[PDB]
């Protein structure tokens, strides 16, 4: 008399197949790429030109002496 | 006491990778829901010291089908240049102040393909004769993909020497103007040093317990070197003259994360099936490399932002 089949309690689990967790698509990408890229170029011309100012300063001490 | 600086760089870098085959597996371990070395360590840390003893106990039988003058010649150069390439590298002070050294790294790494052509050829037949050829044939294709985009950042940094490279990146983290180059830097360097996605890599199977360990010890020597070479180039750190110690604290710890990346990419991906593997260089990589080579010339001109030297 002690056999298995239970009265209730069932799901089931799915046979489904989906995980569309997107994801900033469709022209939202290529937008964070370009602006941060020119931001790095914007970081230039305030350092290389600044080091160029120090570069003439470095060559200044050479020319002032040597007579 | 110049000599004691030498021995306190060659010897403390061997334990830097002899204790990495441990770290190779444990990082591989805790992805697969499994633990590290459990019985010997206790925390693993007593494992590779015993395994290093075994390969010099176990008998190195020699091939009767090969020469001897050529067969041990390739492990001679294997520790030769793959350790010599460490020398003009700053932390923050290099051992040698070379006036030009970025060419010097490529000059030494171009002889890495000149070692694999030895061991497969002088040994034996088929596998060691044809199979060892193709591996040169892939690794000859990754100097042109390496050296060109290398040259495109010297146009903006300023010169050839490496000591000025720290000062010019003191505010930048120069991946930000070269994040397209950051892929083709790291992909190409991954492919040359013979690792898991870019692998086809008989040039090992003939080596017994003696000289297999060298061409396992030299190959690992390369991989932290392409980590430490990308480290000074892309992800530059801050410099303090009055506190040199604080440099090296946040220097190797950044290279150690990128060291994990070779261990981390290995746990994801399959191979590339050799006919595609060169086809994805010429057809695909190389036209973008020429385009960005033209890009970093016009833009420092059309900024009046030429780097001084
Ligand atoms: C106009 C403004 C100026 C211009 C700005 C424009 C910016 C553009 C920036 C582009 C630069 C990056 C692109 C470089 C090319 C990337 C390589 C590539 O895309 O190849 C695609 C590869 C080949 O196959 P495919 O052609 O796609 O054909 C199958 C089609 N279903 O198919 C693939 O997709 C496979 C991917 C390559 C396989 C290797 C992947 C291994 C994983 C590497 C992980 C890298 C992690 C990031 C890098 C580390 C960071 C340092």
């Amino acid at each position: 008399k002690q056999d298995m089949p239970p009265v209730g309690g069932y799901g089931p689990i799915d046979y489904k197949r989906n995980l569309p967790r997107r994801g900033l698509s469709g022209y939202s990408m290529f937008a964070v790429g370009i602006g941060a890229l020119l931001f790095g170029y914007w970081s230039m011309m305030k350092w290389n030109r600044e080091r160029r100012r120090l570069q003439i300063e470095d060559f200044e001490a050479r020319i002032a002496l040597m007579p | 006491m110049f000599m004691i600086n030498i021995l306190m760089l060659i010897i403390p870098i061997l334990l830097a990778v002899a204790f990495l085959t441990l770290v190779e597996r444990k990082v591989l371990g805790y992805m697969q829901l499994r633990k590290g070395p459990n019985v010997v360590g206790p925390y693993g840390l007593l494992q590779p010291i015993a395994d290093a003893i075994k390969l010099f106990i176990k008998e190195p039988l020699r091939p009767a089908t090969s020469s001897a003058s050529m067969f041990i010649l390739a492990p001679i150069m294997a520790l030769g240049l793959a350790l010599t390439m460490w020398i003009p590298l700053p932390m923050p002070y290099p051992l040698i102040n070379m006036n030009l050294g970025v060419l010097f790294m490529l000059a030494m790494s171009s002889l890495a393909v000149y070692s694999i052509l030895w061991s497969g050829w002088a040994s034996n037949s088929k596998y060691a004769l044809i199979g060892a050829l193709r591996a040169v044939a892939q690794t000859i294709s990754y100097e042109v993909t390496l050296a060109i985009i290398l040259l495109s950042v010297l146009l903006m940094s300023g010169s050839f020497t490496l000591s000025t490279l720290i000062t010019t990146q003191e505010q930048m983290w120069l991946i930000l103007p070269a994040w397209p180059l950051a892929m083709m830097w790291f992909i190409s360097t991954l492919a040359e040093t013979n690792r898991a996605p870019f692998d086809l890599t008989g040039f090992n199977v003939e080596y017994a317990a003696g000289p297999f360990a060298l061409f396992f010890m030299a190959e690992y020597a390369n991989i932290i070197m392409m980590n430490i070479f990308t480290a000074i180039l892309f992800l530059g750190t801050s410099h303090n003259p009055h506190m040199p110690e604080l440099y090296t604290i946040n220097f190797t710890i950044k290279s150690l994360l990128l060291t994990m990346s070779f261990l981390w990419i290995r746990a994801s991906y399959p191979r590339f099936r050799y006919d595609q593997l060169m086809h994805l260089l010429w057809k695909n990589f190389l036209p973008l490399t020429l385009a960005l080579c033209m890009w970093h010339v016009s833009l420092p001109i059309l900024t009046s932002g030429i780097p001084p030297q």
